[PDB]
């Protein structure tokens, strides 16, 4: 596929997909064209992200069940990243990426503009028309089931 | 006569996908990125008479680039030079659309763009594992006009 | 959208002759049947882009065959191998057709045919001389469809 | 073009073009082809005529002007060459040939079954459907202004 931004409220994300070694200097190009300073990923490790901190983006690795919803904890870690990051430096943007971003990075992004205001309906919708069938059906019971917090 | 027929396939451009008129996954003619394009290979892309061949890698699901055979014009076969070297000295853009893209859509497409081919791909929303984009087949402008003509 | 021009062309194709939309003579694309098929012609045949490339011989009115690509499959460039030697290796039909002939019966011989390109020609009643066919251009499938499609 | 057969009461013939040398074998195949025992030139020498005679087949160089009607003499010894081919062996045929087939050659063609009994319209109808545009004025004034003798 391709990545693609979200913005909401000050809020911009890049849901993208895990690329390999040799894509990698085009990979940083597009995480400069829509200016993100970190990413994070929930995937397995096919690269090495030492380079891409070396032009300045800081990366995650929090690796959860394929497939699956995200933990509460996290959820939180997310919160609180989304939160220090946004107030640290307003209107950047931090990716999150799947293998090609259709399930568990989709279902971050979708947790941060559901407690930044947007409703559950409205959110998904917003989504899989930026990229077309983004969940299934385990991410959506957790969607659904997903109580916000006003963080 | 040809005008009645014509007509209908014009007509049910509206209502045919993508999906029921592309040459499906397993009987596209493709050739892999790491073809060695020597003089038996070049002779052999030559001679099957395809101006364009999709590139894979790996799997031919995975389909990363495409071969216009005006791409080999000044290659030397005593060289041997890789094709995935050939497949990055030229630019061919590769469409991809969805087994739901009706035909008189992707027919406007073809009339805006470059590229006369893009890969058919679905979405399966059943796995133990997070969705993914499924490659189906390939659609042409020709497979279009042959359902226009019969 | 697309439908309404589709079937304005269809419709048209009774009316439109063949003469409507050749490229005539002056802007084929064509190649001299004393070519030498060595690395640097070869090539540019390739890089042009076209698969098949009417063949003439003296005056480029005198279209004696047709070269497709595909022809070139296993040729040496180190040997020099004139053109029309792999123009006698391989059958192309040539078809002729009258600047009268409606864009409805083109289409139709070429859906039959194995050939899906003509050459134009007129005649001419005005001469010192005995009548003469004229060939005046070359129309594709491509020009006619092109004329369906917009 | 390309040769083209015209029969009418045990006549037939063969207009055609003026080939090349090196066409010249693929010729006589489509001579024989339909028959044909005798051919009559009407332009001007561009090959040899010694094979052609070697395969059976008698050449005679008959020309006379380029888009202009025959004389009456060429006439005659046209009329007298098919009676006499004709009933040396009949159901054969004579071939004419032109540079493409497309004036004089089908003039003498005209003047055969305008003698073997088909009428003007009849006959040049006959040959422009077999052959599109075979005549041109100077030769339409002719075939109009000439009078046939049952011959």
């Amino acid at each position: 596929p391709a990545p693609v931004e979200v913005t909401y409220k000050n809020m911009r994300f890049l849901i993208t997909h895990n690329p390999t070694n040799a894509t990698l200097n085009k990979f940083i190009e597009e995480l400069k064209k829509y200016g993100v300073t970190t990413i994070v990923r929930v995937c397995e490790a096919t690269y090495d992200t030492t380079l891409v901190e070396k032009e300045g983006i800081h990366v995650l690795d929090w690796p959860f069940d394929d497939g699956a919803p995200p933990s509460n904890q996290i959820v939180d870690d997310w919160l609180s990243l989304v939160k220090i990051k946004f107030r640290e430096e307003p209107g950047c943007c931090i990716a999150v990426h799947d293998v090609a971003g259709l399930g568990r990075a989709p279902v971050l992004v979708a947790l941060a503009l559901i407690e930044g205001g947007m409703k559950y309906e409205d959110a998904v919708q917003f989504i899989r028309q930026k990229r077309r069938g983004a969940f299934n059906s385990k991410q959506l019971l957790y969607l659904e089931k997903y109580r916000p917090k006003m963080r | 006569s040809e005008e009645l027929n014509i007509i209908q396939g014009a007509l049910e451009l509206r209502t045919k996908t993508v999906e029921d008129v592309m040459t499906p996954l397993r009987d596209c003619f493709m050739i892999t990125g790491e073809a060695i394009l020597d003089f038996n290979t070049m002779s052999e892309i030559m001679e099957s008479g395809y101006t364009r061949i999709p590139v894979f890698e790996g799997e031919r699901s995975n389909i990363v680039d495409l071969l216009f055979v005006k791409d080999l014009a000044f290659v030397d076969p005593d060289d041997c030079t890789p094709l995935k070297t050939i497949t990055k000295f030229y630019n061919h853009p590769l469409h991809f659309v969805f087994n739901d893209t009706k035909l008189d859509a992707m027919l406007e497409e073809f009339k805006k763009g470059k590229s006369h081919l893009a890969i058919v791909q679905r979405v399966n929303n059943e796995g133990e594992g997070d969705p993914f984009y499924e490659v189906l087949g390939i659609v042409t402008l020709e497979d279009v006009i042959e359902e226009i003509i019969k």
